[PDB]
Formats: C-alpha cells, structure tokens, sequence
C-alpha cells in the first residue's frame, strides 16, 4: 500500500544538475545501483522523465554509500512532510544526559512508493569525459535522504517502538530523516544497555554515536581580562562591547570609552578606572546568560553562520533574525573544508536535536571550492541548505574565542 | 528501416491537449511535391493515412532544395512542441579530445533516416496529425499522422539518442575492449584491433544494428585519418585544434575582432601561453558589429605574439589511466594566468588559461587559488581524478596567506616549481599596533545630495589635516583619509578608522583593484615598512575619533 504523495500546488518536480563526480566514486555508484535494481528499489528510466536530482558516494570505514540530495525535492514536497501528518519534536530531547543516534534508514527500502510521484525521484550516474549517457533511475520505495519517508513510515515506527516505549516511559526516541534519537538520563552504561535493547527490537522489523546535550553550553562573546590596557586594548574593547549591545540589552560602554579621551598613540597604556572595570564586570554578567528577548519561531528558517579563527578554532551562531542568536558556540580541530564540514555536520546534529530542523548555512568559503571537495568528508545521510558568504573581519574578531 | 525497438510513453503537458491549427493554401507546385513525398513516405511506413475522425492539425509546407531541384517536407510543431511534455536533456556536454584514450582504427558509421527509423508512442501520433490541402482549399484535404519521431518535434532528439543507446547496450557490454561514442545521427567508433580484424567488428556492429532497423553505409566510402570531429582534428594517437587561420587585415571591425578572439580562445586549449588581453579591452564599450577599431599598440603585438604561437603545428597527446596528471600555472599579464596539463613532461594532454576578476579587489594568491579550483574541476570532468598541480609559490609564502585569510580554504597536493614571475605577498600589515608610530586617526565623509567630501586625520603628535574632494561617495571618502595618511607619515605609523568598508578592504591585502584609489593606497603599503589599521565604532564618543569626525 502505498501513501499517495502530492507535490505543493504551482510546482514541478526538481530538475537539478549531476555534479561531476570522480572515477572511484562512479564505479561505487554502478556496483550499489545495479544491486539496488535487482532488488527492485529503482528501476532504470526513460527520456521521458525530465527530472533529475543530484547523487554522490560517501564513506559511512571502508565501503562506499550513496546519498542522493533530496534538498530540492524536499523544497517541493514540503507541505506534504511538514503539514499533513508529519512528525513532532520532542523538548526534552536536549535536556538528556545522553542521546544516542541510530541509522533507520534501511526501513524505507521496505515500503513502496506511491507510482505517480516516483519519477520526481529520478537521479542521474555521470560518465567521466561525457562519453556515454548518464545511467538514469528512479525510485520504487520511499527513499532515503527525501523527508517524505519518515513522515509515510511514521505510523509504521511507533507501531515497532510502542512496546519498548511502553516500558521504558521515561526514554525519548525523535525520528528525523533517516536517523532515530533516542535519549534518556541513564548513567552511560545503562544508556547503551537500553540502546542494545532497542536495537533487538528494530531487528525484528530490519535494521543493522552518543551526545550528551546535557553539557551543551554556550560560548560566551569573552571580554579579555588584562594585566595592563593600551588604548588599543580599550578600542577594541568599545568595539567588542558595542556589537554586543545590539544584541544583549543592558550592555555599558559609557565607564570605559570614559578613558579613551582625546587623541592617545594605540600603544600607550591607560589606567583602569573603578566604575570602568565594574562595568567591565557588570558587562560580564550579561554576556555570560542567554539572550533577553529572543525566541525559537517554529516558522521561520534556522541560519548559522561560521567564522574561520584560525589554529583549527570555528566559532558558530544560530538565529533566525539577524543578531538574535538562539545559540553560539565553538569547534576546535590539517584542513580548512575537512574542519569546515564537520562544524557543519556538528551545528547540523546539535539544531535537529534542540529545535529539530536543520539551519541555512552561511559557508566561509569559495563556493567552487566547497562544491569540489565536501562529499569528501561529509559522512550525514542528510544535507543542510547553504550559501557562501566572506565573513565581514569584524564579526570574526567579536567572536574570538 | 522502422526500429523493432519498443517505444516511448510521450503526453502532452498537463492541462494541455493537441493541437488544432488551420491548414492555410498552399501553391499548386507545393500541393503536388508534398503528395509525392507523403505518398513515398506511406509506402514506408513512416506516416499513415487517417479519417476525418482525428481532431488534431499541424501545418505543413514545403521548400526548394539547395538551389537543386527537389522539395523537402517542413512540418510547423511550433502548437504541438509548446503542448508536449518535457523531455530529459539529450548531452550534459561533450568529451573533450585530452580525455580520450588512444585507438589505432577509428570509423564514423552515420545513421541513415535516423529519426524516421524510430517508432514513435502508438497512443501520441494522433498529436502529429496534419494535412496536404486540396487545389484552393476548395476540397477536403488528405489527412495524416506520423507513426515514427517527426523532424522538428521536441522530443525526437531526446527519444532517439534513448533508443539507440537501448539498442548499442548489449554490442558494448560484450565487446568492452571496443569504443562507441553516439551523437545525433552518427557513431564513432574506436578499437585498438588492427584494421582487418577491426572492420569485421565494424560488421557485426553494423549487422547488429540491421537487426534493429538502423541502416548506415558501408565498408567502401569510410574515411581516413586524421578525422574532424567538434572542430577537433584526431589522429590515432593525437589530436590537435581544427586549422585556424589568423586573417592579415588593417582595418578589423567589431565583428573581426570578435571572431578573431573567439578563434584564439579556442586555440588555446592545446597551444601553450595564447593571450587575448589587449584584443579584449579593444572589445569593451558600444560598437556597431560594422565598425572599425584601431587596434593599439600592446594589441597589435599581442596578435604579433599570438601569431607566432600559432606558426608551428603543435599536437595533444590522450590519456593513460595508468598515469598521474601533472597541472602547471603560470603568471602572466597581470590577471592572466596559463596552465598545462601533461602526464609525460611536456607531452601536453591539453593546456589552457584562466583570467578572471572575483570581487574588486584580488591578490595573486587569490587568483592562483581560483585557477587550482577550476583547473581541478575540469579535471575530474575530463579524467574523473584530480591533477598533482606544479605551482610558482613558495609553501611558505601559501601557508602564510591561507592562515592571515579569513576565508576557507584547500588545495589538492602541490609542490613548488621556480617559473617566474613567482607568486607572492608584497606587504603584510601589523598584527599588533606599533610603538613609537605616529597613530592618525582618520574620517572621510560626504553629503548624501551634494556629493562633496572632506577626509582628513588627526594626529597623537597633534598635527592634522582636511581636504575637500568633489562628486565622491562616503565610501570613497573613508578610503581616501586612508591614504591621506599613507602619504604624510613616515615608514611606520598605525591608522585608525571607522570604516569598517575601508578595513575590509585593506585587511584582505589586495594586490590589485578596479579602484584607482585602492592602487594608490597598495603603492604606499609596499613602501612602507609597518602598517597597523584599526578599527572603531563610528560616533560612538570614542577619543581620537570624535577630534577628526568634527574636525570634517
Ligand atoms: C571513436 C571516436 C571517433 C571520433 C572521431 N572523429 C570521436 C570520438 C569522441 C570517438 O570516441 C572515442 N575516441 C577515443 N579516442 C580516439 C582516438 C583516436 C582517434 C582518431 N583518429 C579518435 C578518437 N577515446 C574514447 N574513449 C572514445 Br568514447
Ligand atoms: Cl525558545
């Protein structure tokens, strides 16, 4: 039986561009799909379907998977996936001790795909120099990677996890693409026992890492603290301050740029004033506590940005309107987009857990170079939405860790 | 002669339904070549007669042929086209000749009625309806529909390269030793087998084909090498650009120059170090396509230099799976960069340039960079694995950069190689503010309807200075306050601004810009001897910043 899928109204399906792709990764892609075929999961297409949607090889550990990206697709079966059933996120996920991640995605390949929307899923399989036509399929069964699979099998999971909910009250378990998150305050060892638990009974219906939310805190915009203070030292600590203002009511500047007066050489050394370091302190305060004022709206895109610091440092902000930050941090450590796309794939992990979407991203990086060299790190079976964006120079130094 | 091969589902667009245009009158000698065609292509199959029953219309005509003595058919599916579903896209490209592998007999078998040698879907002819008007419209007119893919239809390219890649998939999957490469109407095919035993593999590709309706001429007009192809000319083991002829003109138009650059462009994908510059700037601006464009002085020796290049035949080798690719860039005209790519030194596969402004404002190792990128992508278009790249920078001077730079960024494996001019940093600005500098505090600033700006400074050792500058804009103003106090301190001395637009700028270290002003600015960056810019909140009370911000 298959769940009749409809596209939002005023749209065609996606008709998006095969990247080029690598002699290895190819030769991945045939072995996968030929199996995949035999088992009837795609079947080979014709001219006549006219859309197409991107597909590459990943390393999952040594053995190629493929991932097709869905992004476009998913665009254009939104309100089906978000708005008819679609599946709830839970509050307490990220209020766990531990939250394990479980891959679930092999559950899809079970059910069948409703005939008059497979060929929005037809991908292509790029020859090397264009010598041969690219080898054309689409899906039979609900897909990986597209967000209508979880939303179309969600009546059969909590039919499979009802006993094991059942007994565990207190466990959470959030379904999102084709991953399952499952939580709870267990002492570790507990936790991973309930872990193999479940994983018994998802192995009754087919089916084959740890977060622990709980300690998730944010990075601070940190104000030096300094033996002595140059008026450069001072500017920077107006400026520092005065970004902050604009977005943490009750910053105060006014103590301090008290002793930036007339016209000092950067390198000469100023006094520290009284009501200036406590307002130095005071400021601390403030920048220590979340964000008077702003809140998750369950309508509108998540964003973050990320900045190069250098050293192998990357600090992070979440919002939805610009300054707002829902949440900030940082990640520490060889290569600039290796490190660039496990940020990516870290902030991914931590906004499906705490708001259970995955942000825009804003990329500091050559939109060509990123192109070329992601999938060689990337090891999500979900892709986040991004742009590429040069970092104005001050916003890196505000968030200087 | 009619394809045994099963068909292609085909529907019209959603809403849609066939189309139903009005035959006009056509002349008499037009009425009767159309009646003999459409009687030759019955007897074929290729279209059948229908009742008055069929609802739908297309028109037809006819035209004179080659200045010769026959009629063709031409039928107008402008209504049926714009009513027909999309069709997947025939080529993402075509391969290029540095990507191929080496064969020693190659030969073009053409397809013969390739598009009327294909069935087309039993449930859409009916669309394809047209009909032969009777002398003056007076009687009704004899009615047909196409029972194969119609010329002029949209979906016959897309449907016939489908089906004879259907139709080449067994012959290829029991003879993987042997190449086929299918383009529209005609088959390449290559084998390292020797030209008897070749030419018998010819014979059953050909006899393959018979068995599936495709007809293609025979073993006794097939050409020789070397072969045109794509405006290629290949060889059995090389290839090179088709012949390209340089006219010998004094007096070039818009349009000359035009072609002339379009033919050097093209050139330049295997003859090493072609430049089209100064041709190029000739082309800036708004000309007729009729008229005459002096060319300069740098201009005509550039041609001077392409037309050397271009003097003594040079080849490109294929490719060897077997073998890594070595990628070498170099420097030229500021901006231009060239590159080639060989396996074996200097036994080029392919060459190229890259000469491309990202943003305003670049350094060299921001372009070079930019050129490893593209240089990488086609790369794996052409041969599906990355290059080992041979670059004129010093590890040292790239590790450098890659760290000042707060951008992203990656290179596949690379080593250095000395071909100057060598890529460099021609300044580095301070990290930390210096002591025993002179620090100016500097401010431009217009007004928003007169365009009139003062920039100036202040100084710690007190001295200052305004000036006006007429029609500039608030951002040219914060720049030119930069320079300002570029020009009248010594070869040490911190800056200190409010622009965050300025720093920006100057933080990237550009080497090169659009702006006047900005390469006025670098020329004093490289001589001086340390620089520190900082930035501060603009009206925000801060000390030396208020004193020039009135002060303007
Ligand atoms: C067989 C052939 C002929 C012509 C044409 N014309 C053009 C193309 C694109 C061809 O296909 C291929 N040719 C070659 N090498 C090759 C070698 C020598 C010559 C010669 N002479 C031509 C092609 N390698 C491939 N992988 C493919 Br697919
Ligand atoms: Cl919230």
């Amino acid at each position: 039986e298959t769940v009749p899928v409809k596209l939002k109204p005023g749209m065609d399906g996606p008709k998006v561009k095969q990247w080029p792709l690598t002699e290895e990764k190819i030769k991945a892609l045939v072995e996968i799909c030929t199996e995949m075929e035999k088992e009837g999961k795609i079947s080979k297409i014709g001219p006549e379907n006219p859309y197409n949607t991107p597909v590459f090889a990943i390393k999952k550990s040594t053995k190629w998977r493929k991932l097709v990206d869905f992004r476009e697709l998913n665009k254009r079966t939104q309100d089906f996936w978000e708005v008819q059933l679609g599946i709830p996120h839970p509050a307490g996920l990220k209020k766990n001790k531990s939250v394990t991640v479980l891959d679930v995605g092999d559950a899809y390949f079970s059910v069948p795909l409703d005939e008059d929307f497979r060929k929005y899923t037809a991908f292509t399989i790029p020859s090397i120099n264009n010598e041969t036509p690219g080898i054309r399929y689409q899906y039979n069964v609900l897909p990986q990677g597209w967000k209508g699979s979880p939303a179309i099998f969600q009546s059969s999971m909590t039919k499979i996890l009802e006993p094991f909910r059942k007994q565990n009250p207190d466990i959470v378990i959030y379904q999102y693409m084709d991953d399952l998150y499952v939580g709870s305050d267990l002492e570790i060892g507990q936790h991973r026992t309930k872990i193999e638990e479940l994983r018994q009974h998802l192995l009754r219906w087919g089916l084959t890492y740890e977060l622990h939310p709980d300690k998730w805190t944010v990075q601070p915009i940190v104000l030096p603290e300094k033996d002595s203070w140059t008026v450069n030292d001072i500017q920077k600590l107006v400026g520092k301050l005065n970004w902050a203002s604009q977005i943490y009511p009750g910053i105060k500047v006014r103590q301090l740029c008290k002793l930036l007066r007339g016209t000092k050489a950067l390198t000469e050394v100023i006094p520290l004033t009284e009501e200036a370091e406590l307002e130095l302190a005071e400021n601390r305060e403030i920048l220590k506590e979340p964000v008077h004022g702003v809140y998750y709206d369950p309508s509108k895109d998540l964003i973050a940005e990320i900045q190069k610091q250098g050293q192998g440092q990357w600090t992070y902000q979440i919002y939805q309107e610009p300054f707002k930050n829902l949440k900030t941090g940082k990640y520490a450590r060889t290569n600039d987009v290796k490190q660039l796309t496990e940020a990516v794939q870290k902030i991914t992990t931590e906004s499906i857990v705490i708001w259970g979407k995955t942000p825009k991203f804003k990329l500091p990086i050559q939109k060509e170079t990123w192109e070329t060299w992601w999938t060689e790190y990337w090891q999500a079976t979900w892709i986040p939405e991004w742009e590429f964006v040069n970092t104005p120079p001050l916003v890196k130094l505000w968030y200087q860790l | 002669p009619i394809s045994p091969i099963e068909t292609v589902p085909v529907k019209l667009k959603p809403g849609m339904d066939g189309p139903k245009v009005k035959q006009w009158p056509l002349t008499e000698e037009k009425i009767k070549a159309l009646v003999e065609i459409c009687t030759e292509m019955e007897k074929e199959g290729k279209i059948s007669k229908i009742g008055p029953e069929n609802p739908y219309n297309t028109p037809v005509f006819a035209i004179k042929k080659k200045d010769s003595t026959k009629w063709r058919k031409l039928v107008d599916f402008r209504e049926l086209n714009k009513r027909t579903q999309d069709f997947w896209e025939v080529q993402l490209g075509i391969p290029h000749p540095a990507g191929l592998k080496k064969n020693k007999s190659v030969t073009v078998l053409d397809v013969g009625d390739a598009y009327f040698s294909v069935p087309l879907d039993e449930d859409f002819r009916k669309y394809t309806a047209f009909t032969i008007p009777s002398i003056n419209n007076e009687t009704p007119g004899i009615r047909y529909q196409y029972n194969v893919l119609p010329q002029g239809w949209k979906g016959s390219p897309a449907i016939f390269q489908s089906s004879m890649t259907k139709i080449l998939e067994p012959f290829r999957k029991q003879n993987p030793d042997i190449v086929i490469y299918q383009y529209m109407d005609d088959l390449y095919v290559g084998s390292d087998l020797e030209i008897g035993q070749h030419r018998t593999k010819i014979e059953e590709l050909r006899q393959h084909l018979l068995r599936w309706g495709l007809t293609t001429p025979d073993k006794k007009h097939q050409k020789e090498p070397p072969f045109l192809w794509m405006g290629y000319e290949l060889h059995p083991d090389k290839w090179t650009v088709q012949p390209i002829v340089l006219p010998e003109k004094d007096s070039w138009t818009v349009n000359d120059i035009q072609k002339l650059v379009g033919k050097l462009n093209w050139a330049s994908q295997i003859y090493p170090g072609i430049k089209v510059r100064q041709l190029c700037k000739l082309l800036r601006g708004t000309k007729a396509l009729t008229e005459v464009i002096p060319l300069t002085e740098e201009a005509e020796l550039e041609l001077a230099e392409n037309r050397e290049i271009l003097k003594e035949p040079v080849h490109g080798v294929y490719y060897d799976p077997s073998k890594d690719l070595i990628a070498e860039i170099q420097k030229q005209g500021q901006g231009q960069w060239t590159y080639q790519i060989y396996q074996e030194p200097f036994k080029n596969l392919k060459t190229g340039k890259y000469a491309r402004m990202r943003g305003a404002h670049t350094n060299d190792v921001k372009q070079l960079t930019e050129a490893v990128q593209k240089i990488t992508t086609e790369s794996i278009v052409i041969w599906g694995k990355t290059p080992k790249f041979k670059l004129p920078i010093q590890k040292e001077t790239w590790e450098t950069w890659w760290t000042e730079y707060w951008q992203a960024t990656w290179i596949p494996e690379w080593e250095f190689v000395n071909t100057p001019p060598l890529v460099k940093l021609w300044y580095q600005l301070e990290k930390e503010p210096i002591v025993g500098a002179e620090t100016f505090y500097v401010d431009g600033a217009a007004n928003r309807e007169t365009k009139l700006g003062k920039a100036g400074y202040v100084t710690n050792r007190g001295r200052q200075k305004v000036v006006t500058l007429t029609d500039t804009t608030n951002q040219k103003t914060e720049l030119q306050a930069i320079y300002l106090a570029l020009q009248d301190s010594g070869l040490e001395v911190n800056i200190v601004t409010d622009s965050q637009y300025a720093l920006g700028i100057i933080q990237a270290q550009p080497d090169q810009s659009e702006s006047e002003l900005v390469n006025q600015i670098i020329e004093q960056l490289i001589k001086k001897e340390k620089v520190y810019l900082a930035w501060v909140p603009a009206h925000k009370g801060i000390g030396g910043n208020e004193q020039v911000d009135k002060l303007v």
